[PDB]
């Protein structure tokens, strides 16, 4: 227990000094016991699905419950969540002169919640009736709206 | 800001009210129809309870003397009174439980000398179950003060 | 008699006791503001003072923060009643101070304004009480899992059934001020995302810009604007973001102006989506009863939602499945007790029923009076098997 | 054996149903030292 | 600033995926307000060590923050106890010198706040106001009139 | 004692599949613990017997 | 490297629950070491350089 600490606590000043991909990824301090115990497969019989379609489900709903339950010190997945996969072709993008640059700005900037104000703010004028939040833009949700990014 | 082509100067002033005020305008408290503020101190989950809140008239009675005029200190909402009831009104409970049994114990017996073994024996009992407590965990609390007395 | 004088006693944890101090909250309708909620506590602070001078001493009212959580509805004030000697009666007593009071805010006002009791204890432990959680386990939204919410607090209140009491914890639901940003149209006048973005985020909602000095102590410096240019919908065209080709552009331009429905309060439980349901037993059953006959409603509710039982409650009760196994070993122990000092199979039948007769007169003065079988009244039980078994040991001891 | 087993607590009613014997517990066995010592001295010492 | 649903994903959604491989659970609960305030409670065993119990739950969360909002990041992130519940709640008004709702809100925050959370173990402490700072009111009518921006 | 645990959580996972979706059980160290008392235990009474 | 290795840009939303958005390239046009001059990275002068 408090050995895991000393160590989380010392990664955390080394921490500012690696590269920002490696930050925004997953850094784990976790207890080990090399050497597996229960392994827990999981398929299909009737409405058939891929060896993705499976691993996700696994991933979005019994991996989160399974590794805070009863003390688990590190659990692997064997496959990996869904994520919204972008293939770039090369040759399309010297088309329309573009490259991955280009790309990347594009999902960082219309892929992205923004935090707006609100109507009749924290500081009021007095005798305001209504107050509710406003929405700005929302992140995308199926694959067909990145499809449609500008 | 700007400097805008004839030499003029638009300063930060010029296109905003520039005022010293508060970081959150979404609470304001009133006591008694009277402008003021507040600290809720809240309990550290296993603290001491009223050891804490000796602890905060500590610092608050340092703070007292550097006060600009007119800022003075009002108590409401307190825990504190209530644990000094609580033993006020138990221990005063303890004594009328030994002069009522004096009085039992002198219409049986005759004899000053009997009514007094008892006297003694219920007292020295009485505090050494501080000092069980003391040794094993346990504090005065409302539930084992009310031990002392059933 | 010792058995009916024990089921119909009632079960509790802990007496709610008078502690010099109690408090009170407020709610107002979807979509309040600072001012309105004022007014609320205004006339809270007002009953406490003029119309009871001689149970208040002071009082601590509060602006937009209740004991749910936080926002423009929302109010508490803290009661600060006065010593125990200056209140003689049971009139100047926390129990008919609260009665009185919650009568006053339902007849002449027109929001939702109530009082509480000082527990003690903490929140859990109500008795005759549960808390409800109704989880989305599959991959529906929040407009899907409010009409499972619906289904399942109209149910219990439809067919009732030595009835009820349910209503949720905090999801009134309140319309939200959405502004479709038309992507396309902005690039073509030649304005950037980016400075659109913080045009709207920190003149509306604020911005943190940079820590500056104040006399002596590090503060915050914070970017927003006036009052008034920011109250109505109509004041959105108002701010001109800046083109690369150095003129103006109004809001109204590229965006959007359209109302929505959202909600106020997002709960989660355990990594999915969740609504807390805050019901209570019945006066007539209690926990074990109501919480099963909820169960039942919700495996009746549609496909993707589940259940599971948030949050104090419980693991394992007092007056429930424990009571019965702490006496039972006490039973046990007592009777091999009464052998290593006797030695028999007839002295601890004899110290053991003169339990009935201590218990007896115990549930007699309990279920006679308005108390009832709580933690206090538990071990006074056991305390009378102490002295049953004392006074009959004396019977038993100096009679062999 | 009436107090002790009771005091075998379960859950949020932890120090409820605990403190309420343990407590009462050693002042029953200071109360038999009470009565295996001193109370037997003080009577033959000093009674009538 | 932000809205309900903007901070029901882009903090609290991050956490509760890196809330795992931590000693000693029973659930966890969370919050989400249209104000922009997120609140998750991880409820442990019967007094399970407050202490360590509190490190490994503020060693998890720093592994989330890189993939946190930067306005969110500069805020205050914080790990306390809690115990549902006031003790000492001290007010505090004027008399002689008047000032407003606003200048001893400032004065408590800037001399006596400071000193009473860090003091006998506090758990969390609510300020019933503001602290002061540089607060600034952007007229939108000015901005346009010498060609400006927030 | 945690993988008592690991079959809580999956407990309530089941009911709420989609179409197919089936639990498996290949690497098992559960099973083993149950033998390791069945056969002691039963290695005791064989102790008393003869 | 955000061609070949892939790389993080974004968190998205998919179905309620919080996922990551990856860019990287079809399989073909990154296998081999002849796929490298196909990709053309942009310059000041608005024209295309392999
Ligand atoms: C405090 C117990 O508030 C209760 C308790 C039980 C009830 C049983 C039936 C009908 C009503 C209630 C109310 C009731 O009318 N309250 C209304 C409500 O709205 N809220 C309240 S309580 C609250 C603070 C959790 C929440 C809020 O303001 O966010
Ligand atoms: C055999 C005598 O066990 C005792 C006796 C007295 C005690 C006085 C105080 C606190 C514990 C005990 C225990 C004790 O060890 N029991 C427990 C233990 O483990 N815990 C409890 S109480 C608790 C909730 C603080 C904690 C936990 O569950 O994490």
């Amino acid at each position: 227990d408090i050995a895991q600490v000393q160590v989380q606590a010392k990664l955390q000043l080394a921490m500012p000094l690696l590269p920002q991909e490696v930050q925004q990824q997953g850094v784990s301090v976790e207890k080990s016991s090399s050497s597996f115990l229960m392994v827990v497969g999981v398929i299909n019989t009737d409405g058939t699905m891929t060896q993705e379609d499976i691993s996700d489900y696994v991933a979005a709903n019994m991996k989160d419950a399974i590794s805070r339950t009863s003390g688990v010190g590190d659990v692997q997945l064997f496959g990996s969540q869904y994520a919204m996969r972008i293939w770039m072709n090369p040759n399309e993008l010297n088309k329309f002169q573009l490259t991955p640059v280009d790309v990347i700005t594009a999902i960082k900037a219309q892929n992205a919640q923004v935090a707006a104000g609100q109507l009749g703010g924290t500081p009021p004028v007095k005798g305001q009736q209504l107050n509710a939040s406003i929405i700005a833009q929302t992140r995308l949700t199926s694959t067909e709206e990145f499809g449609k990014i500008l | 800001l700007k400097v805008n082509q004839d030499g003029s100067r638009v300063l930060l002033r010029d296109v905003a009210k520039i005022e010293l005020g508060g970081e959150n305008y979404d609470i304001i408290a009133e006591f008694n129809g009277q402008p003021a503020s507040g600290l809720g101190i809240k309990l550290a989950t296993g603290a001491n309870a009223l050891d804490t809140a000796a602890a905060i008239r500590a610092e608050l009675a340092k703070m007292e003397p550097f006060f600009p005029s007119g800022l003075k200190i009002v108590y409401p909402y307190d825990t504190t009174p209530f644990v000094k009831i609580s033993i006020h009104e138990v221990v005063k409970t303890l004594v009328e439980a030994i002069i009522l049994v004096f009085l039992v114990m002198y219409l049986f017996l005759q004899n000053f000398r009997a009514t007094l073994i008892p006297t003694i024996a219920v007292p020295v009992v009485l505090l050494g179950t501080f000092a069980v407590l003391a040794a094993f965990g346990f504090s005065i609390n409302t539930l084992t003060m009310f031990g002392m007395v059933l | 008699g010792m058995a009916y004088l024990f089921v119909r006693l009632p079960s509790s944890f802990l007496p709610d006791e008078d502690q010099g101090v109690f408090m009170t909250m407020v709610q107002l309708p979807a979509g309040a503001t600072q001012e309105r909620t004022q007014k609320v506590l205004n006339e809270v602070t007002h009953y406490y003072l003029t119309k009871e001078k001689n149970n208040v001493e002071s009082v601590f009212a509060v602006n937009g923060f209740g004991f749910a959580g936080r926002g423009q509805n929302t109010g508490i004030a803290f009661v600060s009643l006065k010593d125990w000697a200056d209140r003689p009666g049971e009139e100047n007593k926390v129990e008919a101070i609260t009665m009185r009071a919650t009568r006053a805010f339902s007849q002449i006002k027109d929001a939702m304004v109530f009082a509480f009791n000082l527990p003690a204890i903490v929140e859990l432990g109500t008795a005759t009480g549960f808390d409800f959680e109704l989880i989305d386990q599959a991959g529906l939204g929040h407009e899907k899992l409010t009409q499972a919410r619906n289904q399942l607090l109209a149910e219990a209140a439809k067919h009732p059934d030595m009835l009820t009491s349910v209503r949720p914890n905090g999801l009134e639901d309140t319309p939200q001020f959405k502004i479709d940003i038309d992507q396309e149209k902005a690039q073509a006048l030649g304005v950037s995302i980016n400075d659109i973005n913080t045009t709207l985020g920190a003149a509306w909602g604020g911005s943190y810009v940079n820590d500056f000095i104040d006399r002596g102590r590090v503060k915050k410096v914070y970017v927003m604007s006036e009052a008034k240019y920011r109250m109505l919908p109509d004041d959105i065209g108002d701010w001109y973001v800046r083109a690369a080709d150095g003129q103006m552009v109004p809001f109204s331009a590229f965006s959007s102006s359209r109302w929505e429905y959202g909600s106020p309060r997002l709960e989660r439980y355990n990594g999915l989506p969740s609504m807390e349901i805050l019901g209570q037993a019945a006066p007539g059953k209690s926990t074990g009863e109501a919480m099963e006959l909820m169960e039942q409603l919700a495996s009746k509710l549609p496909t993707g939602v589940g259940y599971d039982w948030t949050g104090m409650s419980y693991q394992e009760r007092l007056s429930g499945n424990q009571a019965p196994s702490l006496y039972a070993i006490s039973l046990i122990v007592v009777f091999l007790c009464l052998a290593a000092l006797y030695e028999s199979w007839s002295i601890p039948f004899s110290v053991m029923l003169v339990v009935p007769l201590g218990v007896i007169g115990a549930l007699l003065a309990a279920t006679f009076r308005g108390l009832t079988n709580d933690v206090y009244f538990q071990v006074g039980l056991l305390t009378t098997i102490g002295l049953s078994a004392k006074n009959a040991i004396l019977i038993v001891e100096f009679a062999k | 054996a009436v107090f002790v087993p009771m005091a075998f607590f379960g859950g949020s009613t932890g120090a409820i149903y605990r403190q309420f014997s343990i407590t009462i517990v050693s002042a029953m066995a200071l109360s038999v030292l009470v009565a295996l010592i001193l109370t037997p001295a003080l009577c033959a010492t000093m009674l009538k | 600033g932000a809205d309900a649903k903007t901070v029901q994903d882009t903090v609290t959604q991050v956490i509760e995926q890196n809330m795992n491989g931590i000693d000693n659970l029973m659930y966890m609960s969370s919050n989400s307000d249209s104000t922009g305030t997120v609140q998750i409670t991880l409820t442990f065993e019967s007094g399970t060590d407050a202490d360590i119990a509190q490190v490994q739950v503020q060693a998890k969360l720093q592994l989330a923050m890189p993939l946190l909002p930067q306005e969110v990041q500069q805020q205050g992130v914080s790990v306390e106890k809690s115990s549902s519940s006031f003790l000492m709640v001290v007010g505090v008004i004027n008399t002689d010198g008047t000032m407003t709702q606003e200048d001893i809100s400032d004065y408590v925050a800037a001399n006596m706040k400071d000193a009473i959370s860090r003091t006998s173990g506090v758990g969390d402490v609510q300020l019933f106001g503001s602290q002061y700072a540089m607060r600034i009111w952007m007229n939108p009518n000015e901005l346009n009139k010498f060609q400006l921006t927030p």
